DNA sequence: ACTCTATGATTTACGACGCT
DNA sequence: TAGCGTCGTAAATCATAGAG
């Protein structure tokens, strides 16, 4: 029957998920206090300093937005 | 003290997996009725979504170990 | 109590769409 | 077009309720 068949699935050459590291997420932390927002160059720096592409940079910084929203619904009741 | 993490009531499950089984070939409820279901089960829409995300691949990845549950519903 | 594992929550990675 | 923003979700992983 397949009823999942309409559902959304992730595209068989997405990257496989890899939880980062204690080290690797305390410094990102750090990195967005300091501005949430990142340019180009502080995304590289970062990057190369914690062995993770831009692209993961950029996205994390992205989901940790999503987060902070997301804690933020969830007082304002 | 913080608030713990809890398995949901044999109601409110009820109620989930009624909707979920009753739109199975696309189990996607909108904003609203997330909220509606939000208030069925006395949780919270985030919760509702975090149960349709695990329940959604849990099923698919064993659609025979939710058969009869599919039927009962 | 003390494992185990079921289940609600959180974390990566994207697709689809917005705008400049 | 390049490229970064949000929104919603998939799938993997976490945390620890709770069931023996």
């Amino acid at each position: 029957n397949n009823p999942a068949a309409n559902w959304l699935h992730a595209r068989s050459t997405r990257k496989k998920r890899c939880p980062y590291t204690k080290h690797q997420t305390l410094e990102l932390e750090k990195e967005f206090l300091f501005n949430m927002y990142l340019t180009r160059d502080r995304r590289y720096e970062v990057a190369r300093l914690l062995n993770l592409t831009e692209r993961q940079v950029k996205i994390w910084f992205q989901n940790r937005r999503m987060k902070m929203k997301k804690i933020n619904k969830d007082r304002a009741k | 003290a913080r608030r713990k993490r809890r398995n949901f009531n044999k109601q409110a499950t009820e109620i989930l997996n009624e909707y979920f089984y009753s739109h199975l070939s696309n189990p996607y409820p909108s904003e609203e009725a997330k909220e509606e279901l939000a208030k069925k089960c006395g949780i919270t829409v985030s919760q509702v979504s975090n149960w349709f995300g695990n329940k959604r691949i849990r099923y698919k990845k064993n659609i025979g170990k939710f058969q009869e549950e599919a039927n009962i519903y």
